[PDB]
């Protein structure tokens, strides 16, 4: 049983960086995988990155860096050089064991996750 | 005596084996996490 | 030649057998994954 | 001559790969079965 | 686990129908499969029918109808137009997750089930 | 889920026999495998023998006798004809289910065991 809490979203000037954070509460085990997804206007939920909680193995879909702090029980998504395409609602999810039995790319499929945060809006402004 | 259809069937069979190797690795990965999680479960008989 | 053709047919039968095993292992594995969400530690 | 000897060698190799996968399948099932036996005693 | 309580057996005249019922208690999960088996004198335990608790998928060995009521938490075996060869002890069993790793017909194998009701005699007469 | 306590070690002259014992506490299940390992100073844990708790199947490294008492819940290792190379700390370990998915000889690999006693020196 885990609960997820996103934070760090909001307005950001294009070209600037932004860091999202997901606070994991409850019983985390080494088998957990945390994934960041984004939902942009008119598109489907897009996989961004994932990290295996125990070993720290990382998977990407360039401009984004995922990391987890197992002391503080957080997963962070650093967005570098934000672009207007980055405006979206970002979601943190957790799969409590590997679902690779569904395929090697299982962690890119939101249906394979078991717990979800509430989502945080990121809006990239291109104003001068 | 297909002469060369045998080479092709062997090539195809090896592709099926490649697939089964991938499936087997993936099943093992999932099985391993259930084993790791199972060490902390309460089992009472 | 015909010993090789027969070996190919037999091998494909063995492959079919292993595909069914993999499907069955996955089905059983999925139920343990579903149940594991309700587990006490 | 060299054609047949090439095909036999591929068949021999394929059967060795199948033998290993049979052992893998059997070993995966042995481990899965122990999890099934214990899981009925788990508290939910 | 689950507990199974059979009822509804007994004596029945041939041609009449009889409904067996299995009341399921405890922690039922969608992964369960419930099966009906029977044991007549001079035969071995025979698979009759099974139902997947969550999805409701049904498997048969068409005079018998299996069904499960997830509201009342029961599994029923309706035997229509009974014949004397239906005389047997009938057993309700439950498998807590799919045992398909034993083969695609695993649900016919009474060793694959984990919990059992006590069994009830059905006697089809005259 | 189980705790392991070794006993029966100490000093012995070569050629003498010695019996080690491992007291298992907690909830043991038939899926368990109990193994005896030994670690001499500066070297790695070496497999000695294992037994499957339910069926009682026994495995040895390819002079030692392993057995388990499921009434008293112990696993015992009898060391016959002691030799100087047997000097080590001996460890009792438990794997709570089969790790055969790692290979048919998985029970020889100490990384596959889940619970360990503190060891008794021989
Ligand atoms: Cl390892």
């Amino acid at each position: 049983q885990v609960q997820l809490q996103e934070s760090g979203g909001g307005l950001v000037q294009a070209g600037d960086s932004l860091t999202l954070s997901c606070a994991v509460s409850g019983r985390i085990f080494s088998t957990y995988t945390m994934g960041w997804f984004r939902q942009a206007p008119g598109k489907e939920r897009e996989f961004v990155a994932a990290v295996r909680w125990g070993a720290g193995t990382i998977y990407y879909a360039g401009r984004f860096t995922i990391s987890r702090d197992s002391a503080k029980n957080t997963v962070d998504l650093q967005m570098n050089s934000t672009k207007p395409e980055d405006t979206a609602v970002y979601y943190c999810g957790a799969a409590y064991v590997s679902k690779a039995n569904y395929g090697s790319l299982w962690y890119q499929d939101s249906r394979r996750y078991d717990y979800w945060g509430q989502g945080t809006q990121v809006t990239v402004s291109s104003a001068a | 005596g297909d002469i060369s259809g045998i080479n092709a069937s062997v090539v195809n069979i090896q592709k099926e084996i490649d697939r089964l190797n991938e499936v087997a690795k993936n099943l093992n990965e999932s099985l391993i996490d259930l084993q790791e999680l199972g060490k902390y479960e309460q089992y009472i008989k």
